[PDB]
């Protein structure tokens, strides 16, 4: 649910982005220097932890922490709040960075849908 | 589990129903009374007597044998051999 | 069910059996006692309105707008007696009904552990053993030479005599056998 | 797991209905049993609101999370949108049972037989109901965390079961 | 046997026939555990119309809830390691094709 | 306990069960209380949500249109 | 094999030879005794037969089979007791020598190592049975049902003997295992096509195939109890041994040849259920529903593979099993109240507990329930055809749904609802009956327990 | 245990982490290992000394039975009717030999998918590939030999795969 | 009394017979009992070598 | 008015519906009677038998021998070859199975195509 499917479906689905498609733009386009992931869990880490597959990704060292937190103060279901919270805002900080993703295709396709205008008018004129 | 019916409890039960009958006047009201020789009911007044009756013990009484029922001891009789009641 | 059916039904016994189904269906639909009782004084009205009408004919045309309305405005889920026919607790203890004759065929031991019921019940198969002939007699006797016009059965005439054709009535299985 | 234990003390509140009223099934004809019954009006009570989902019972941490996840996935529009009238369809029969069962005057027959104080009966509706209260929070938090959560939502999309509730 | 009368005292109780009376021909599919033709409170038309098209209905918005999905406004989700390419299976001896994830 | 059938009455009720009822109702209404007291994140989140049009096209990498 | 043989041909004279009143007593304590020792020909080899003589061998298809029928002659012999109360006590003995005749022929028949012996054996078996039913049946229809049985087997049968001598004059032998080593690729010819019809024709109709199956419920309806015991539990199954061995020379020509006979074995596979769904008398419903079950197991020898050939030996055991204990259950009713059509009798469940539960036994084993022989069987088939092709699923899912509904129909039409008013004289089952219907249910089980035994030598 | 050989079926070494407990709480699976090992493992451990005690005054011993090569189908002789016997009786022995060793490798593949657990699409890459050669091996021989297979009906199907095999090569060398 | 023979009867005969046919019996065979492999976090001791797992990397710990 | 009720046949007529139940000839009162009259002798005659303290058994009914006769063994004797028996039967008994035939021979054929072509996945098919 959202704006943002009434914006593609009823209007301009050229100018909405394409969630089985997106990115299309290179990662550089409009970033000069632009830092990578960095992620602290190794895979022999996540491997030994067993980590569910879909949970190795870059917030696993806080889901290991907690795993370790819960079994080692098993009887006491309820001292592992921190630990939750950490993975919590972790999980948090990824999903508003792929929301950041969206948000800079959308308008870097609608940059680019005023740059055709713009190339359109002027080989028109 | 439930308590077993008795001819006198059947008995109270039907008189109870008829006494808070409105058309029939309580103090001419007995056992053997027809209700419409001697009260001067109809067959819609029957009709509603036997539903009464029905809803008040919680079973049926099919419409080939509500129609013959015309005393309160003859309902008396029906329920009871219906309910295999023989005290 | 405990009486013999006729060749018809009157219109008499049409408009009653309408008027029951109708006042049971209108509860059905009124499900609380209050609005159930005014609804029921209106349908009674109507009733009575229509109640003194000497064109038969006249009155035969009601009685099928009548049904006709009624089949429209039933209820699709009428309440239903658990013992009733349609009912949840119809035919629950049929299973549980077991006949005297499968009572006879007990082992001698297991006969022994009830001996004064089955004295009582010796008594009873003497009874029917004694009467078997005057009923068949009774029987022969008061049909007309056609046959059986209805399914109605007589009384006992005589002072010493049994209803014919009394035994799997008198001697049926309760209605909560175990 | 959380199904299980409400939906069976709710169907055995039902059967103490039913045997108390000599096997009336029908809600039409039950009414009183508010004040008539009250143990098993306190039982099915809580279990109708552990049904349909009330904030910290058992049934709020597993329908409370379905919704969600629902909301926030690539799903079919369609699915969503019987999912969520589903939920409300669920707050509606859950109180047509208990208004049409417990509220108002009584409509079953004269002779009241009724008498749910039998131990066996109490016993078992009591062991089945303090799961449906406690039972959800003790599991969920000491279950692994096999599924990464839905941590940040919308508000409204946050609080749409309940409202649909 | 559904529409015979049930308050009458049939021979056989079960089966709602009498002791000697013609037997229909189809009685073992008209038996009350089997085929009824008992009237319905709605005729059978409407009945058959009213199925027909809820069902092709939701078929019908099924289909276009599948052409029209329902998503959120993000982006796909980043997994590390060439999106785990020796995680669910990859072959150590090839080389993946390299998935870098940058920071925003 | 034998309870005696009433006819056209309420029925005979028990001490033991009246105070059964309440004290588990009141138990479901404790908990409720006590867990919305502790754990409100559960009903109402706990991390807000971002708005997508209060981020500068500088931190999502958009260039100005002429250039 | 003579040490089962002899004791055949010695029940003979002890049965000829005892009192009047011992007759029963001898011939079941002495084929309980024979089927004892006939249980040591399971302990078989993973990789030939047993060749006890140039005249006998003995194999894991074989076993089960010689195992089933000895161990089924005894129970013949209890319901035959049953049935044959007033009889002279000539005719007692001579029943009891139709009896151990046909168990003499069945050994010999499953035994036989030459298949022109085979034939002679297997041919053999129509007489004693042809008497049976013709004699002992009960009603005016037994001489049609045996003319009915004996022409449609000697139709089936005749060609496959001229077959048998051309292949010896051809080949120089009819001994299975040197047609085994010596067998050589099947032409696709006319000439080869029509050798290839006369040895397949033959058992199709021994089976029988769907459309040459009037025979089994006209004969099976009327036989005697043993009769009918015997000619569904085990003279059905000389068709599928026959083609189990013979389809060694027929190859490839099977692989062409095999379409029509699989499309009548499916096709009728639904169609006899279906049929069983509608019918009215019991005894014709449990014949319909031995014509579905075999009707599976052509399909298993006809795809011919090493998992379709387990599971038709494993069908082939359970449904002897289940088709004799349902013929006997059946045959209890009708020895209360004389009469065969299904709705006559019901609620008998509240007039017979016992009887009851076997009922609900037989035909919890008769549909596929699992871990039953009769369901690993059915699964092996079902399995094979889907690897021959992936539409037959469809077929078989339908064909156990069919066959799911007509059994539990049955169950709940025969012991289920209210009791006849005025059938009263049902009296309470005799130990001979319920010891009957254990000693058929009991080794059911144990085969599911132990169920190596009967998957045949391709295990 | 040496009931079994650890190089057919292997298992890797087992890394079991020390408890690092952080709570004063007694621990209840602490406390039930105490009384399951009080109640159940002494008591059975003392029965199965007493057997076993028992046993070793009864030892008695048996043999593995040993089979000798003999010429196989190739060798023998068009109709030579006791060499075929022995050559598809020996084939049989290797079939089911052939059999086991597929069930084998099987059994190693399924220990290891429960023994990795949650991450066993890339812990168990070698058992995988292992039994992807056996099978195919298992399948190429005995495929599709129908229910009367036989040493003859298996040296037609190899005979027909050298052909192909030798065609094929004709064709890419050319 | 009553729970204590029930107790020992059909807790403690089955117990005892299937503790016996498990430990002896089941596990005399390779793969019979297959047990999941515990999990290992950072900084743990693994105790069957006396071996130390490290701890992972200093996290960019937020707030 | 009202809506109108279609019956069906696997949703019949109510009684209470049927016009003809509202339009009584004194013709239809004596059909009345007469099969109340056939009912009543026929219960009767099973009422004595089945109240008889001597009778021990099955009270056989003629209806039920004749349903089951009319069911099985009555039928070819009164079967004639009609072209609409022909078609139907034609129809029945041979177009399921040359439908199947064609079926599971285009499939089989596919497969062995796939087979022989070398691109069918037949890995780890070992059990056949
Ligand atoms: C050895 C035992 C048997 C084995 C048989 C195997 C095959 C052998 C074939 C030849 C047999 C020899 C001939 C016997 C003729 C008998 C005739 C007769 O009167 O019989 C009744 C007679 C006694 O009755 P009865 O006092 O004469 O009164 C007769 C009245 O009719 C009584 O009045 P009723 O009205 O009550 O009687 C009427 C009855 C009277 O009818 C009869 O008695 C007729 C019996 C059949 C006729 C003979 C057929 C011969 C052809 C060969 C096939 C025979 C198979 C059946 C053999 C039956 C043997 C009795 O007729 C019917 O009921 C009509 C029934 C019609 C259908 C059945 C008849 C046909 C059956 C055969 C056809 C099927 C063949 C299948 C193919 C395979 C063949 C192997 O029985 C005997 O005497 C028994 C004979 C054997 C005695 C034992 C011998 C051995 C002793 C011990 C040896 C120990 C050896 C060493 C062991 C080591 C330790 C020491
Ligand atoms: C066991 C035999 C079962 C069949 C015969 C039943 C006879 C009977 O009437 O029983 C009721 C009767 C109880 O008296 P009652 O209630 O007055 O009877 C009146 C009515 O009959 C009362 O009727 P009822 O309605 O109470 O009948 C109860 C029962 C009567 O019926 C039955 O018990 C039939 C049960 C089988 C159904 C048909 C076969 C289905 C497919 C499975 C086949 C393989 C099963 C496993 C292998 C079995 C190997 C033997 O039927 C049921 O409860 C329905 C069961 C429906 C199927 C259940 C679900 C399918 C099976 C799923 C599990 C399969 C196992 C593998 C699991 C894998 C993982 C571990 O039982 C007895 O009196 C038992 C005493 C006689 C037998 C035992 C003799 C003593 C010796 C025992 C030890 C022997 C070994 C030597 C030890 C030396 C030291
Ligand atoms: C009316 C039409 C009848 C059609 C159905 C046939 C049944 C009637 C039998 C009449 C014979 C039919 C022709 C049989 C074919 C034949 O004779 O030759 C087959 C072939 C040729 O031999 P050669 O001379 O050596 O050829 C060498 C070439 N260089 O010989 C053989 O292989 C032996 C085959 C035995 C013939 C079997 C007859 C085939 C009939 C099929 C059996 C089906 C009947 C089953 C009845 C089922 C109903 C209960
Ligand atoms: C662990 C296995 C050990 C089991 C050993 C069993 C050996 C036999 C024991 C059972 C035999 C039963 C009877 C034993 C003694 C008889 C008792 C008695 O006196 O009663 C007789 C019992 O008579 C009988 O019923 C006859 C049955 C006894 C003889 C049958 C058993 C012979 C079996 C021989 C077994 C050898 C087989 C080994 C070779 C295998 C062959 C394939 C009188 O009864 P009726 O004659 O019927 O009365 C009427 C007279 N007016
Ligand atoms: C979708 C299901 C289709 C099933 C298979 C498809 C086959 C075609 C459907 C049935 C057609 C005929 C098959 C056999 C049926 C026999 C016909 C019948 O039963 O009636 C015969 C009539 O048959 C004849 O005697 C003459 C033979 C031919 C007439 C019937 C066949 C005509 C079929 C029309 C061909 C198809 C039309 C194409 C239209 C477009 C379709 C794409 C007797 O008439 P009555 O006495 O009235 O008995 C009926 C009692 N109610
Ligand atoms: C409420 C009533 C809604 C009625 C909608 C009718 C169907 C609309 C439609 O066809 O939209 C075009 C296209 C989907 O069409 P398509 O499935 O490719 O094929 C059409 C031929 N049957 O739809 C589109 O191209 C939708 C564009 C967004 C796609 C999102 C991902 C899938
Ligand atoms: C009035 C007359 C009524 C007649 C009723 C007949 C019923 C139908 C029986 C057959 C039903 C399925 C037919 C299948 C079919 O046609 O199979 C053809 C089959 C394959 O041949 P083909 O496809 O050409 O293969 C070449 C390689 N690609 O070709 C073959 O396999 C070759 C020929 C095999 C069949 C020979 C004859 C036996 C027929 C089946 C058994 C007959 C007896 C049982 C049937 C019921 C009898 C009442
Ligand atoms: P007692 O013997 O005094 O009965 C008197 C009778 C009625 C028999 C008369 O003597 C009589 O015959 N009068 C003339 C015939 C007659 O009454 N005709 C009219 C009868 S039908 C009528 O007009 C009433 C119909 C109105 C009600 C229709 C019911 C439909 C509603 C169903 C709703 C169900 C869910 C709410």
């Amino acid at each position: 649910m959202g704006a943002h499917l009434a914006r593609r479906y009823l209007g301009d689905a050229s100018k909405e982005p394409d969630p089985l498609r997106m990115p299309t733009f290179p990662p550089d386009y409009g970033f000069p220097e632009r830092k990578e992931r960095e992620m602290v869990a190794t895979q022999q880490e996540m491997n030994d932890a067993q980590l569910m597959l879909q949970q190795r990704d870059y917030c696993a060292h806080y889901l290991i922490q907690l795993l370790k937190c819960k079994r080692d103060s098993f009887p006491n279901f309820l001292a592992c709040k921190h630990e939750q919270h950490d993975w919590d805002y972790c999980e948090h900080l990824d999903y508003v960075k792929r929301m950041k993703e969206f948000e800079r295709e959308r308008r870097l396709l609608q940059r680019k849908k005023r740059r055709e205008q713009r190339e359109a008018e002027m080989a028109r004129g | 589990d439930a308590p077993p019916l008795t001819l006198e409890a059947i008995k109270d039960r039907v008189l109870y129903v008829l006494k808070l009958y409105d058309k029939i006047d309580p103090e001419k009201l007995s056992v053997n009374s027809h209700f419409m020789k001697d009260l001067g009911l109809d067959s819609l007044d029957q009709v509603e007597i036997i539903m009464a009756m029905e809803d008040e013990f919680g079973f049926e009484i099919p419409d080939i044998d509500a129609e013959k029922l015309m005393c309160p001891q003859e309902i008396v009789d029906y329920i009871a051999d219906k309910k295999d009641v023989y005290e | 069910a405990f009486s013999a059916p006729a060749a018809y039904l009157t219109h008499q016994q049409k408009v009653l059996r309408l008027y029951k189904r109708a006042l049971r269906h209108l509860e059905s639909w009124c499900v609380h006692r209050d609005k159930y009782r005014y609804f029921a004084c209106l349908m009674r009205a109507r009733f009575d309105e229509h109640k003194n009408e000497k064109d038969m004919v006249k009155a035969t045309q009601l009685l099928r707008q009548a049904e006709e309305e009624f089949w429209y405005g039933q209820h699709p889920q009428p309440y239903i007696f658990p013992e009733s026919p349609g009912g949840t607790s119809y035919e629950r203890y049929e299973c549980y009904k077991v006949p005297e004759w499968c009572l006879d065929d007990w082992h001698p031991s297991e006969k022994a552990m009830y001996p004064d019921y089955f004295a009582k019940r010796e008594q009873w198969k003497r009874l029917r053993r004694e009467s078997w002939e005057r009923e068949v007699k009774q029987l022969q006797e008061e049909t007309p030479p056609g046959g059986p016009r209805t399914e109605a059965l007589p009384p006992a005439r005589k002072e010493g005599d049994l209803p014919p054709l009394w035994w799997h009535i008198v001697t049926r299985p309760r209605e909560r056998p175990m | 797991c959380m199904h299980a234990f409400f939906k069976a003390m709710l169907f055995m509140c039902s059967g103490s209905i039913i045997h108390s009223l000599n096997d009336e099934q029908d809600i039409r004809k039950m009414g009183g049993l508010y004040k008539a019954m009250p143990f098993t009006t306190t039982a099915l009570i809580i279990g109708s609101l552990a049904l349909t989902g009330m904030p910290y019972l058992t049934g709020f941490y597993s329908k409370d999370l379905i919704i969600e996840a629902v909301n926030m996935s690539y799903t079919n529009a369609w699915a969503l949108l019987m999912t969520l009238i589903a939920t409300s369809l669920t707050a509606a029969y859950s109180t047509r049972i208990i208004f049409f069962a417990f509220l108002g005057k009584p409509r079953f027959p004269p002779l009241v037989l009724i008498n749910e104080n039998n131990p066996l009966l109490i016993n078992s509706i009591k062991r089945l109901l303090i799961g449906s209260i406690f039972a959800g929070f003790i599991i969920s938090n000491n279950i692994p965390p096999m599924t990464v959560p839905n941590t940040t939502m919308p508000l409204y999309m946050k609080m749409t079961a309940l409202i649909v509730t | 046997q559904q529409e015979r009368d049930p308050w009458y005292d049939w021979d056989h109780p079960d089966l709602r026939l009498n002791w000697g009376e013609p037997i229909h021909w189809d009685l073992d599919m008209y038996i009350r555990n089997r085929v009824d033709t008992s009237p319905t409170p709605v005729s059978w038309n409407t009945m058959c119309k009213h199925l027909f098209g809820f069902v092709a209905f939701m078929l019908f918005m099924f289909w276009v809830g599948e052409i029209y999905p329902s998503y959120q406004p993000v982006g796909p989700k980043q997994y590390p390691y060439n999106d785990l390419y020796l995680e669910r299976g990859g072959d150590p001896t090839k080389e993946p094709e390299p998935v870098v994830h940058y920071e925003i | 306990v034998h309870i005696e059938p009433r006819y056209r009455q309420f029925p005979q009720l028990t001490r033991s069960q009246l105070i059964q009822a309440e004290f588990f109702s009141a138990t479901m209404w404790f908990w409720i209380l006590w867990r919305f007291w502790h754990d409100s994140d559960a009903v109402l989140g706990h991390f807000p949500y971002p708005d997508p049009s209060q981020w500068t096209d500088e931190e999502l990498g958009i260039l100005p249109d002429d250039e | 094999m003579l040490k089962i043989i002899i004791p055949t041909t010695m029940l003979l004279p002890m049965t000829w030879m005892s009192k009047h009143n011992m007759i029963w007593i001898n011939a079941t304590v002495h084929s309980l005794l024979i089927s004892l020792i006939s249980l040591s020909l399971l302990n078989q080899l993973g990789e030939n037969s047993l060749n006890f003589s140039l005249t006998f061998f003995s194999d894991s298809l074989s076993a089960p089979l010689l195992v089933l029928t000895t161990w089924l002659l005894p129970l013949m012999l209890m319901a035959s007791q049953s049935h044959l109360s007033k009889e002279t006590t000539t005719r007692k003995k001579l029943y009891i020598t139709m009896l151990i005749l046909l168990q003499l022929f069945l050994i010999m028949t499953f035994t036989a190592t030459e298949l022109i012996l085979f034939y002679i054996l297997f041919e053999a078996t129509l007489v004693p049975t042809l008497i049976i039913i013709t004699r002992w049946g009960n009603q005016t229809e037994r001489l049609n049902a045996g003319l009915y049985f004996l022409f449609y087997t000697l139709a089936g049968s005749l060609p496959l003997l001229v077959a048998l001598v051309y292949i010896q004059n051809t080949t120089g032998s009819l001994n299975f295992l040197i047609i085994h080593y010596w067998s050589h690729p099947l032409s696709n010819s006319w000439s080869n096509i029509f050798m290839w019809l006369a040895c397949i024709m033959a058992f199709m109709v021994k089976m029988p195939l769907y459309g040459l199956h009037l025979w089994l419920p006209k004969a099976h309806v009327e036989a005697p109890i043993a009769g009918s015991m015997v000619l569904a539990a085990v003279l059905l199954k000389l068709g599928g041994y026959g083609m189990m061995r013979i389809t060694t020379i027929l190859n490839p020509l099977t692989n062409y040849m095999a379409y029509p006979f699989l499309m009548l074995s499916m096709w009728g596979m639904i169609m006899t259920s279906s049929i069983c769904l509608r019918q009215t008398d019991l005894k014709s419903l449990i014949a319909y529903s031995s014509v579905s079950h075999m009707a599976l197991v052509i399909v298993a020898i006809m795809i011919q593979t090493p998992w379709s050939f387990m599971g038709a030996t494993a069908l082939m055991i359970a449904h002897g099993l289940t088709s004799s204990m349902l013929f006997c259950l059946a045959n209890t009713n009708y020895e209360r109240v004389h009469s065969r059509t299904m709705i006559l009798a019901r609620g008998l469940q509240t007039l017979l507990p016992l009887m009851a539960t076997w009922w609900l036994v037989a035909s919890l084993t008769n549909l596929a329930l699992p871990p039953s022989i009769n369901l690993i069987g059915e699964l092996f088939i079902i399995t094979a055809s889907f690897s021959w092709s992936n539409i037959t699923i469809i077929l078989m899912g339908m064909n156990m749904m069919i066959t799911a509904l007509y059994s539990l129909y049955m169950l709940i039409t025969t012991q289920r609802g209210k009791y006849t008013h005025h059938i009263n004289n049902i009296k309470p089952s005799f130990t001979r009956e319920n010891a009957l219907m254990a000693l058929h249910i009991l080794p059911l089980l144990l085969l599911t327990l132990n169920p190596k035994m009967i998957l045949g030598p391709l295990y | 245990p040496d009931s079994w050989d650890k190089d057919v079926y292997p298992e890797p070494p087992r890394r079991t982490p020390a408890p690092a407990p952080q709570t004063s709480l007694p621990n209840p699976v602490t406390y039930l290992t105490k009384i399951f090992d009080l109640l159940v493992d002494r008591p059975v451990t003392l029965a199965r000394e007493f057997i076993e005690q028992q046993h070793a005054k009864n030892r008695y011993y048996y043999y593995h039975r040993e089979f000798r090569r003999v010429p196989d189908i190739t060798e023998c002789e068009e109709k030579d009717i006791l060499c075929m016997f022995e050559a598809e009786m020996q084939w049989r022995r290797d079939y089911k030999v052939d059999q086991e060793i597929v069930n084998i490798i099987q059994e190693r593949l399924k220990a290891c998918q429960q023994r990795e657990g949650e991450s066993y699409r890339q812990n168990c890459a070698k058992e995988l590939e292992q039994f992807t050669q056996v099978s195919k091996a298992f399948q190429d021989r005995y495929s599709d030999l129908g229910a009367h297979y036989s040493a003859r009906k298996c040296l037609a199907k190899q005979k027909q795969r050298m052909l192909a095999e030798r065609k094929a090569a004709k064709e890419a060398a050319a | 009394y009553r729970h204590s023979i029930f107790a020992v009867t059909h807790v403690l005969i089955p117990v005892w017979i299937i503790h016996y046919y498990l430990k002896y019996h089941v596990t005399a065979k390779p793969y019979t009992v297959v047990e999941r492999k515990p999990r290992i976090f950072p900084g743990d001791t693994i105790l069957e070598t006396g071996e130390v797992i490290p701890l992972m990397k200093e996290f960019p710990d937020q707030h | 008015s009202f809506p109108k009720y279609k019956p069906s046949r696997l949703a019949t007529l109510p009684a209470t519906l049927d016009p003809a139940e509202y339009d009584i000839s004194p013709e239809t009162r004596k059909a009345q009677a007469e099969r109340l009259a056939i009912r009543s002798r026929l219960k009767r005659e099973y009422l004595l038998q089945y109240n008889d303290p001597n009778r021990l058994g099955v009270i056989e009914d003629p209806a039920l021998i004749r349903w089951t006769y009319a069911r099985s063994a009555n039928i070819y004797p009164n079967f004639r070859p009609t072209p609409k028996t022909s078609l139907l039967g034609a129809l029945f008994g041979i177009g399921p199975l040359f439908f199947w035939y064609y079926v599971f021979k285009t499939d089989r054929d596919k497969k062995e195509k796939l087979i022989q072509e070398g691109k069918l996945d037949q890995t780890f098919n070992i059990s056949y």
